[PDB]
């Protein structure tokens, strides 16, 4: 009786869209924030067993050398959506010659998620993404909902550690901030949320300053912040 | 027909003539070949009339849709790239048109696109039947240290030479200076007649 | 057993259409009215947290420099529908060369919503819009239903604050009115409805006078009316 | 009522993706690991009856002379997926002229599995694969999930003997190791898991060292390691 | 409620594939084995009434003059599948000019059965086949599952008399054997299984020796073996 | 719960194929047999009311001047199937220039019935046919099942009077027989089955002798046999 | 190239030469133009090599599929009808080939099919570049009361005349007599050389 | 260009030149026209460069997919049949190429395929612009009782004659003998220069 | 137009002129024909302007998508193979372009691709209208034991000879040396003018 397909509720809620949300609550936590002349992404990396190749497991996945993405939720839907975002960004680079606005990219990706929200006979994407990068406007930082809702943030998070992080970031975040102090604030945010395993880890962190390209840090630099 | 587009210090000046033929038989002594394509760039016309007007309509539509999606004006490299990809997706049923788009975004540009979609940056360009005359006078008199009034005087001397030495061009010249400060301003015809009578090219 | 798919009831009601209308009762409230030589839209902006980018969150979304739109309900369906309205308006600007009547635009958008009302295997749009702008006829102000129903108003509203606003506007609205007094009346309408949070906010307000283009107000001007 | 189709759960889990997993737990166990200058695959071969042709039953199925594959789960889905992987590798050898990275191949195969995860009216593949081989980067070793999840490993397993093997390989695996000692470690792993039939068998084992091609061992050499 | 469509179970079993199996257990029994320089098929022929044309009822259906097939299960699916196998073999004889390997043929037929296993809205084939013949490699003998599973055998069976025959053939089968003794062993196998009607029949038997074509025996020769 | 759609049973039976059979048991009975140099069809004609045009009601429907057909079951499916058999026979007469074998025709018609057995969303044909005629091989007489099963008979029947006729024809049928005695035997068969209305009727009877065409008898000749 | 097909009492004899050119430039002194298309009929080749070999592959496939479906050999009228319908479903991208199919089913036939699919029954036929020579000698010497040895001698004399008086034909002759009794038998080249040396057409 | 392919007792030898033109204007003095298509057969190139390289890529792909599906190498008749069907599915937008594929499976073969897909067996074949020269010297000196060294010497004499008497061919010869024992071995250029200096065809 | 690409020891040097015509009528004295296609390889232009720029846009896009999927740069054989397959999927509505792509991955290469997609490896290559002049001087002066400065001096002498003896080429030369160490570096025009004035080819 209680509607498990992409149709409406008698109060007006999409149940499968909820159920793709709370899927994304089970994912790996991730975070992004803007700093003085750019934007950084910080992704937790819960290395569970010691068999997995520690280096090549990446959640910060580049869309272009000026737009980056990190994800949470179903990792297969994540990889397919990041591949669609890559080919959409490259089609914009073909057609309009340059990537003028990252907002067109996140809106096309969100409308792609909307199309599977909308029609019947296909489940939504159980995946939530944040995009980061610079453009003609400046450093931008989006979010992406399984519903297709986008919101531009100064500083946001995604994944299982949503609420504790966004509480830390409504309490302690400042607007313009140098990069070292900003990423120290981000590691403090991730440590504030992830105090249930009583150890944080060595996470993976990436940044961009306007005029430059992405500097994903190696294993050795991120341990010096920790 | 003829066009002209001249980049100077902090502005770019474009002008065409207004005579449409459409036959041999000059038929319309007052057409329209200079179009405002956006609030900071314009587009000129030097080809087949129908194909050129359809391209003007499509580019007006696409740039307005662009600015309305992103709230930023389109770069001049972006509009020439878009126009080149559009003209080169169909070249075996091609548009017999020689387009020229100029404007200012953070630095003034004027770009030229042929019928096969070859975009190329240059500081002064021209297209149409009466094109080598205005290239001659621009090569002989043009300097990049000019002002806006010197630029538009050079433009009027150019198109007047093309009118005096070509059959396809003619009629009243219309000119529009597009700059970053005042935006797209098309000069009224009374000021253009005043500049012609000041330069002494009237007969 | 009480029919949750786009088919008919034994009294003759479309239940999914209904349930999408009670979806759009949960949305953000918005309002429009005609004044002496134009039309204004006023959109409430409930800035919930302090993390969201205060400037770039927009509900008044332009379709053209002579037709504007503001929405309520599911925001993803809103964004997709506004994008379809933009490309439909630009196709009319290609084909007929000028936007002569805004009524063709709102009728094509409403028929697009009707097409998903009609066929099976797709849910309707859970979204409600009002359109505003001038044309050859004059200042116009439409509404758009999830059913597809359009109605041309002198002054209307949409969203959660529907009933209290339309009661205020049957009580106190006048036909021809200068712009400052009209937008003061609109802020008084929004304050009359939204007296449950005991504070209104700084909303976003936009207008057009015939012969001109859209003047969306900045943050500083709307605080002087408040 | 507990959702047996590719749609979401109220906690946000794909039930058919689980049920295609735990199908793959019923399969034949298999294993791979990296050694000093290459990668080896070792496949258990439970020859049940004495009628089956002992030689030509192969689970180590080559995709190319530089990428190999071994599978577990539903064997028909395995064969169809290996055929799609072969034609995808050969299309890459047509288009890009050489197989530069095996990661493109495993990502296309995993997205092919995702496409049947995603849409309705088709079941997922009930099959799990690991890929091995060398490229421009070096010796690689992937995994493939019925969800589509890929993970690059130093050493991994698949099939019914998953947990006991991965426990042995978190206990006793070393990174750089000569080939004879590495395959002795692999046979010890398979014997550690398969101590429920109180005999291992003669399994089938294959390897590659960078610069060379695949040397699938005959029946006579694998009995000397045993 | 216990999963009747081609989707998965919570233990991970395809129930429609099972139900097309145990349909094929109701079929008529058949058998094949390899001998010294070839392969033979022997098909039981339960002539029920005395009205049916005793000669032209054939369950030794040639695919080519070098590949033969005998079936069991639903006879209509059998005839359609044998027709598809014939046109696939003749398309290979067009394209590659000769039938080099019978394995490509049985894999295309098995993938054709897999395609109706896979998609929704079509039942699987309720039919099980074994293929026999010689090629460049040598005498081959396959099996074909309603799942699509193929297995190359030295000696196998299919139909209702599966288990008793395969028990006789694990007990008493020898690898290299002259043709008369091999077909005597096959008739003894069929008599060992079919001892529930207390009479065997006159069955139909066919063979091929490498370099030759098919010699389907007449009625008079098979009675001399009996 | 007991599976009414074209899918499998847990014992392996197609229930809709059964229910299309036992629909064909309600039809009008019909019969065919081979005689010395040809084949005859005899169709019962239960003229119920006296209003129906006695002459033009035909069940013996010609496919060609050398292949004839008579049917039982749903008469609309009968007419559609006979029309498809006619256009298939005429396409064979276009392409191969002559009708060499009637077996190709009955196999194409049976595969056409198989296609609606196979896919979902369409019911099978509730109709059963027998074909008769001569070719290069000789006088042939087929049957056609709603499953698609064909069987070549010396002498068979179809319709409601199946069992009593086939009992009479296992008791009393002889192989080579002149035409008058054979059709007397056929009328005796039909009278043996239809002894429940205590009158037979004047049925319609047709024959062919090899080298000749069809001689459907008039009303006056069939009453002389009766 | 040249072909020949001769129907006599209870057999039909076909033969071709083996020289493939493919240029002017005779390139292959030993090709294959006589094909066994079924166990009681064969097909000869007198056209473009690629198109002709594709037609041979398709007809081998279709006749084998036919016999495997029905357990009866195909009639010669049926194989020529099938070949005519295949060649006439595409004639504006046609196969530049002149086919000739002969065989025995209950009576021997040899049929000729041009590039547009015109099938026609005749008791002796030939196609190829060296065709009118063998038609001349068949018209002058052929009688329908011949034996198999007289028939194959007439065939060898025919193709030898075509070799001596044509450029495109040449190389070693291969002949296959197809009859109802022995089935398709292609004569070995040693017996053909013996018949040539017996008739005295060697140089 | 020129190719050569020679079948002897238990091996088959193929060689090409390496000079690509692509204009008149010989542009590349070291190309690649001899390709390993499988571990026991190779393919030569004598046509338009782009079309020929696309055909080489496709046949490498298809034969590798073949061997990986069946664990048996492809017969030479099968690879020529496949190539003929591919070239004859499109002949009105055809590949302007003259291919030649040779190799050994149980007996050595070398096959020739023109642009329309005419496959034909022969013991020695050649294609390209400098083809009749190597056919002349192969016809004059070739015997089927040669060894591998005599065969490759005959090949080098052939391609040297084609270089001395043709414009399109030229550059350094590369040769690969493919046999059943050693598999596909391409001779190094130092041994080829040693054979040239031993035969005395250097200047 | 003209291009040049020279492979030396541990680097590869490419350069073009900058003059676009687009008519007879040289129209743009400063175009752009040398493009950075990736961080370790570049692409030059010698064809129709629109088609060539569309191919540059597509290959920039595809190589960036490639590196972003796999985190490895594309091999030069891979980029020429991709470009050849793209140009040969459409050759009956073809791109009238003569491309040349060079770069270093583990060893420097420079490849040439014509309008039909013929890829071929060579150590020095050139395309365009003024191509045989630079092939002449490269054949006369080029040695593979040069340094980077000697290489770029040879390049400047080559393109200066092509400018002095051809109409289609001209304008200011731009050169970019791509090496493994410093990556893609395009030389500034001041250093190029210094090298011209040092070699004494100025007038």
């Amino acid at each position: 009786y209680d509607r498990a397909i992409t149709v409406f509720s008698p109060d007006g809620r999409l149940f499968q869209v909820e159920y793709a949300l709370e899927a994304v609550k089970k994912g790996s936590t991730a975070l992004g924030m803007k700093f003085a002349n750019g934007v950084l992404l910080i992704s937790d990396k819960k290395v569970r067993s010691r068999l997995i190749e520690q280096n090549s497991i990446e959640k910060i996945q580049l869309i272009d050398d000026y737009v980056a993405a990190v994800t949470s939720g179903l990792v297969a839907d994540a990889r397919v959506l990041v591949d669609f975002a890559r080919i959409s960004a490259q089609q914009e680079k073909v057609t309009y010659g340059s990537l003028v606005n990252i907002e067109n990219l996140v809106k096309r990706v969100a409308d792609q998620m909307q199309q599977y929200t909308q029609y019947g006979g296909v489940r939504p994407y159980g995946v939530s993404l944040i995009f980061a990068g610079i453009d003609q406007i400046g450093p931008r930082l989006f979010d992406c909902d399984p519903a297709g809702t986008i919101n531009e943030y100064k500083a946001t998070a995604i994944g299982s550690g949503k609420d504790a992080v966004v509480s830390f970031l409504e309490r302690e975040y400042k607007e313009n901030l140098p990069e070292k102090e900003a990423v120290t604030l981000g590691i403090k945010a991730l440590k504030s949320s992830l105090e249930e395993g009583e150890e944080l880890k060595a996470p993976e962190i990436a940044s961009i300053t306007v005029g430059n390209k992405y500097r994903i840090y190696d294993q050795e630099e991120v341990k010096k912040f920790l | 027909t003829t066009t002209v587009g001249i980049t100077l210090k902090d502005a770019v000046i474009m002008a065409t003539e207004r005579r449409v033929t459409m036959e041999n038989f000059i038929m319309h002594k007052n057409g329209k070949k200079l179009f405002q394509i956006d609030t900071y760039t314009g587009m000129t016309i030097a080809g087949l009339v129908g194909d050129a007007q359809v391209l003007v309509r499509y580019m007006k539509a696409e740039l307005e849709l662009y600015r309305l999606q992103r709230r930023v004006n389109m770069p001049i490299e972006a509009v020439a790239t878009l126009l080149s990809n559009m003209l080169n997706q169909v070249k075996y049923m091609p548009y017999m048109v020689q387009l020229l788009v100029g404007g200012i975004d953070t630095a003034p540009h004027v770009f030229s696109i042929d019928a096969a979609g070859g975009s190329v940056e240059d500081i002064y360009a021209s297209t149409g039947s009466g094109s080598p005359f205005v290239y001659g006078v621009l090569e002989s008199q043009y300097s990049e240290k000019m002002t806006v009034d010197e630029g538009v005087d050079l433009v009027i001397r150019a198109i007047s030479a093309a009118k005096q030495r070509d059959s396809a061009s003619g009629g009243m010249i219309d000119v529009a200076v597009i700059t970053r400060k005042d935006g797209y301003v098309q000069l009224p015809t009374d000021q253009i007649e005043s500049r012609i009578r000041k330069l002494g090219l009237i007969l």
